[PDB]
């Protein structure tokens, strides 16, 4: 009875977290590659005011 | 009854020069804050860099011990 | 003590303590009570938004300017963006602070007296003084003459000035200005579909005429050109997605004013009325005004307006003399600048309506000497 | 609907008492499928997803791809002949009746409550088809709390226990003096 | 030959020759597929019933408008609508006929130029004319000045005209119209228990307000009356039976058109779009609109509009004015009356877009010249 | 008893699912922000050329 509730309960609960993993990795690899973007493009505007720095 | 300014005695073309001389200070001020705003940013993806790699270890970690899970479950 | 140089305007009041190089707080003046009925209980929920909090709660709010063209419609809600801007976005009390506000020329006298019965009852300052909204634009110019075109947001006009003695012959104003832009650039919108009705959607035509719109050097031209090819169409972002594409809408929003026949304006354009401006002062002056053309206001920032404009006068005027238009970069905050100017100088300390003055003549004072 | 395709199978309920039966299965068993198309050529194929259960008295019964085709009804109301859109674009259609500028707050916050909303698997079904109407750049988050059926009142509590509400009563005098029709009046 | 007088709408597509007091064929504009399977064989089933037939068979059918507020959403169901009026209703083959078509004000570019590329590639007429739908209501009026107000079922609009002038400029378009009060009808009468929700339901729900809704003269003393006494509830019989009693329902719903706040709508009612299009002409041509305001278009028969709007306007205009509201009975099809007039003159002989001018210039003809 | 092995596990996937709810919802939060970011930069980018557009 309960014990079937228990079986599952927990059967089900395994389901979400393993889904969401791969989920989490896909954002943490998409964010990074966002931020390797955003820096590629910040250093080099960067460095041509730094040779425009005073002229 | 119009208004009749005072007599005053100056001046003029001077105060815009003034104004318009802390162009170069304006500018120091912008290219500083651009410089130290992307050095102290730029950190964050070494920061991600660390959260690849507790991810990636994690990502192994959850593998083997869903592989234990597994060996130890089916009997 | 400081002076406040506060600066009305028509759809963004700039404010500031004198002395300063930028205005403190710049917010669009519009007052909005909620529409909807509303049903969460205890939300604190306020009955009117004013300044730029009803900028961001814009979609459940009916905004209203209080400003229609330059004259002021709605004394209350003035009242209440007054003491809003002295409150909440300065947090200095007036009863001890001289206020400088500025005026369009050529306004009913009635809104000028007002103004000053409103300042010198409400918020009881020590002294205020109404200036003439160009002469504070030559001010900041660092000029002492030259022919002001100052288009605003509610309404163009065009002060020539020499040698520091203006002609009040020769002021030309004309109402066509920023809103009548936005409201035929939302009219001419419709051409491809999209649809903006209600006054919350004002201000996003508001912010596409800002973000592309441009004047072209030569209207027949770029209006082939668009027609043939297409890379002048340009896309924005709603501020919910689906990207829009504006076509030969670009120049076509800001045509109107060198050509005011688009909005049904009998009228003759910007580049128009300043040749006849010059024209109706003396005839050894104009040189000078010719050579020390101003931009001023907020519409006149649109990209390539200070070559339109040079070209249609230098198309107008003699062969021989030169054409200078000065479009300085701080324009949007030209006359606030000025008027910082002014109020800093000790020449001008005298001239400011002591509230003793007042008690002795009633609002009838602002007309006489203390202009 | 579920009580009508079991029939299709061999069970058949028909009683009054046999809907509580049925509304049992409904709740113990079925979810909304991910995908409709991949979940019905699956079912079709392997046997994964035969779940049994055990009526009130023996004779255990097979529930087959009736598992995932009842709660389907919600977002395809074709099924039970209903006309209209599914629960899927009924949300996009009232957003879009709101004003242009609290389109994203409304995208972003997007509730559930109820309590069919308990289907496993639903709170991803229909973030997938709003994303799909939803034009690409705005976000579409669902709030599904796990206090799903009791939401309702335990607003109903929350809201009872302030203080700024406790003027808002109807006060038997107030209905004395207007009769019934008080309800529709300021005090709403 | 004879011109086809086509004119599309939003609801009921009207048309005929020319030169006639009525049109030949007046029938629903909607198209409706099947929904459910269908077991008889042989029964001869199509698979999309148009027009007419359509509200005959609706009730296993999933009707759906093929033209949404005057723009045209679905262009394949348009042209089947226009294949059917042209060969079952009239049965002229337009290869031997000039149409002459019509079309709101300021509505989208890409509808007009699709509408003529489809009448010139696929039904291949010799020559056909666009012209806006409120000349057409003025010319039926006998008029030649007077500001006409068409509110129709899909958009009203109200463009001022004077001397043949039309002013550009004073065009005021809303999009309220008969097809949300249907819809504002349908959700109020939820509030006693009868639900209409199929697509085939809102047909019922158009007849009872066709039938029972009337304008209140004044909206304050009708919604006092009507929580009183009982002398308002008419009833009405469903298609099959159960009859139903409004009650306060019957002018609410029209009223939605004075107070568009109803249905969450911002702007303001007929009664004050009407003033603001005249405020917008110039002061001199005032007089003579205020004295020759035309009503026309489907919504406007309500019983008892013409001495509201009249109270309204009479209200916000000048004391001295003469506020005259002209209500021809034949008001539905005052736009189809005119479109007759006007392509039966001599005059307008060679406005016709010509087949070879199309060739020559492609779809964007419409825009140029021939307007 | 059974039930406790795996109820164990029942209130266990509880925090998991409390984890990584909150964590996704920070990581979708925080990618919006850096996307906004480099959407502002580029429109910077762009438009401050045409803005010049020579002078
Ligand atoms: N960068 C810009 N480009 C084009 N138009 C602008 C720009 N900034 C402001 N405007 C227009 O100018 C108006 C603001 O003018 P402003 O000078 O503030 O008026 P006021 O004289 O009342 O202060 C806005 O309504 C807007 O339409
Ligand atoms: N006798 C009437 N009383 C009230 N409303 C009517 C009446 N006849 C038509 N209507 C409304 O007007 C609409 C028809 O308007 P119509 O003038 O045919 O539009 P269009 O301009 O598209 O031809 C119908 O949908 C109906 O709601
Ligand atoms: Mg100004
Ligand atoms: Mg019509």
């Amino acid at each position: 009875d309960k014990l079937k509730e228990a079986e599952t309960r927990a059967e089900f609960a395994e389901r979400s977290v393993t889904k969401l993993e791969k989920s989490i990795d896909d954002l943490e690899d998409e964010l990074y590659a966002q931020k390797l973007k955003y820096k590629a493009i910040s250093e080099e505007l960067d460095h041509a005011l730094n040779d425009m720095t005073s002229i | 009854v119009p208004p009749k300014i005072p007599d005053g005695e100056r001046v003029d073309f001077d105060d815009i020069h003034r104004k318009r001389m802390k162009d170069l200070n304006e500018l120091q001020t912008l290219i500083e804050a651009h410089f130290e705003n992307r050095k102290k940013e730029e950190e964050l993806v070494s920061l991600k860099d660390r959260i690849e790699k507790r991810r990636a270890e994690r990502a192994e970690q959850q593998r083997i011990r869903t592989e234990r899970e597994k060996e130890r479950q089916t009997r | 003590t400081t002076a406040l140089v506060c600066d009305n305007g028509s759809g963004l009041v700039k404010a500031g303590f004198a002395g300063d190089d930028a205005p403190r707080a710049v917010f669009p003046s519009i007052v909005g009570r909620p529409r909807h009925q509303g049903v969460m209980v205890g939300m604190g929920q306020k009955d009117s938004y004013v300044g730029d909090e009803a900028q961001s709660k814009r979609g459940i709010l009916t905004l209203k300017y209080p400003i229609e063209h330059g004259i002021i419609t709605n004394w209350d809600d003035m009242e209440k963006i007054w003491h809003h801007t002295f409150y909440n976005e300065l947090r200095v009390a007036p009863e001890e602070h001289p206020t400088l506000l500025t005026e369009a020329p050529l306004n009913p006298k009635a809104n000028r007296e007002k103004m000053t019965q409103i300042m010198f009852e409400t918020f009881n300052v020590p002294a205020m003084y109404v200036a003439i909204q160009a002469v504070l634009s030559l001010y900041a110019s660092g000029r002492t003459t030259g022919i002001v075109l100052d288009s605003g947001d509610g309404v163009t006009h065009n002060v020539p000035i020499y040698e520091g003695y203006a002609l009040p012959h020769a002021i030309m104003r004309l109402d066509l200005a920023g809103r009548d832009l936005t409201d035929y650039l939302m009219k001419i919108l419709t051409e491809r579909g999209y649809s903006f009705v209600t006054t919350a959607e004002r201000e996003i035509v508001r912010d596409i005429k800002e973000k592309l719109c441009y004047v072209a050097l030569d209207f027949e031209n770029e209006m082939a050109t668009a027609a043939s090819s297409s890379s002048l169409e340009k896309s924005y972002e709603l501020p919910d997605g689906q990207v829009i594409t504006i076509g030969n809408e670009r120049f076509r929003c800001p045509e109107t004013l060198f050509q005011p026949s688009f909005i049904g304006m009998e009228s003759a354009g910007i580049h128009e009325t300043t040749y006849n401006s010059i024209m109706k002062c003396d005839i050894d002056i104009r040189k000078d005004l010719y050579a020390n053309n101003v931009l001023s206001g907020g519409t006149t920032m649109y990209p390539g307006i200070a070559d339109r404009m040079q070209k249609e006068i230098t198309a107008l005027a003699p062969s021989t003399m030169k054409i200078k238009i000065i479009a300085p970069p701080e324009r949007k905050y030209s006359v606030w600048i000025g008027g910082s100017i002014l109020a800093s100088l000790s020449t001008f300390q005298q001239m400011w309506i002591s509230k003793q003055e007042y008690d002795e003549a009633g609002p009838s004072i602002v007309h006489r000497k203390c202009f």
